[PDB]
């Protein structure tokens, strides 16, 4: 591989010259009062927002070094963690809120028909993101490890590939906090702290998971459904 | 698959 | 805030976690029934081992029963695949019953992967038993907790840095540990779901406790 | 229940 080569300060341009941007919503004012049509905004967002996930993760170094099959598996596996990863990191300037987009902020009272428990749960992992000051640089990290390791444990020596590339994304966190003027003590329980949300993370993932393919009258795009019954069958 | 055929370009 | 946790030094707290281990429990003479009854009697024991793990008891009780009724398949878990390491390709439920995936095979797989990283990662009893310790405490959802989960992740490099391990090793070996810890989480969620399909279709009766802290999986 | 009833005696 080559993203073995690349130092920690290279790792970090990567990631940040490969982020996908921060998409908005279908704006009209009526569609976010009820629940069919809310959750209608938000996969319609989820649809856009996987389009640009996808050729983000090609960009992610040690992906591409990936044989097809594990590529669309990592996907196919992470992909509402780091969509989730994402609002969590979007809310952070917003307390009590959730921002799924500029123009689609999210109330917990909006939450509360149809859902709430989730909401909650999002809404303290962005609160925690929020008074440790969680960088851009440490962030888009944490994104590239959760694509990298959450379908990971589902020749076999790309498993070995992988577990490099996260060897390397570790350094790179501890590379930003020793930047940062962090003690070597405060280093290693920042690191700790941080790799704790990602187990939040995915069980925020699990159980909006199910409720999505219990929904499933509020249509589903063709590679939203795709996604949906890699986790289902 | 979509997925698939959205790695493929 | 009164803690014993925060009192104990990193082998003080070490020595205290190999104290509370449960110990391992035999299978009885359907498959899930057997799992079902086992996991029950292990239940029993892991509230009690959570009693006598530093900080744990110094919470507030509606704080204890939150963090089991979250961890505690995370739990059972963890250690079923300590208990597998020696047998790759095999779980190890109870020393009289050793099973292939073929005798909720997905989880099984997932189970037999996590099994196979802490062998080849060569994981420590002590290692193990911080990891459980953060499990639990990690499960719900500066605070008391996270003061605690602060200080079995400096017990965690205490640990590697008498092993031998370099500076670098150290916050590898660390990732690589709490990476499996959200594997974990998947699989407990996993088999939480299948275990209420279970429970509706009525084909292996859940004991009570196991009931008890299905509901709460709200 | 069961789980405050092993959790206190
Ligand atoms: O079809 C879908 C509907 C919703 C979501 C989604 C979810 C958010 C949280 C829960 C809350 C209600 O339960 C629902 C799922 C989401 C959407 C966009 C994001 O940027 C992040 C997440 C994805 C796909
Ligand atoms: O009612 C239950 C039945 C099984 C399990 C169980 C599960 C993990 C293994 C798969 C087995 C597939 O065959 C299913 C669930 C388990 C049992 C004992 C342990 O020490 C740890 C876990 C827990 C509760």
């Amino acid at each position: 591989s080559l993203a073995l080569s690349l130092t920690a300060d290279q790792m970090v341009s990567a990631l940040l010259d490969a982020e996908p941007p921060i998409l908005y919503s279908e704006y009209d004012p009526t569609r976010p009062f009820s629940e069919a049509s809310m959750m209608g905004l938000l996969t319609n967002l989820a649809d856009r927002e996987l389009v640009h996930m996808i050729n983000w993760a090609k960009r992610v170094p040690g992906f591409v070094d990936l044989t097809l099959h594990d590529q669309v598996h990592l996907l196919e596996c992470a992909w509402l963690e780091i969509l989730m990863i994402g609002l969590v990191w979007r809310s952070m300037e917003h307390p009590g809120k959730l921002l799924f987009a500029p123009n689609l902020l999210l109330d917990r009272n909006q939450g509360k028909c149809v859902m709430v428990e989730i909401f909650d749960m999002l809404l303290a992992t962005s609160s925690r993101f929020r008074m440790m000051n969680l960088q851009g640089e440490e962030f888009v990290c944490l994104k590239s490890i959760i694509l990298l390791n959450s379908g990971v444990y589902t020749s076999l020596e790309e498993k070995d590939h992988i577990h490099r590339v996260l060897d390397k994304i570790t350094d790179t966190l501890i590379h930003l906090m020793a930047k940062a003027g962090l003690t070597l003590q405060q280093q290693h329980q920042r690191l700790a702290q941080l790799l704790l949300i990602l187990s939040h993370i995915r069980h925020m993932s699990n159980k909006g998971m199910e409720h999505l393919y219990s929904m499933k009258v509020v249509p589903l795009s063709d590679l939203l459904l795709e996604m949906l019954d890699a986790h289902r069958l | 698959k979509i997925l698939h055929r959205l790695l493929q370009d």
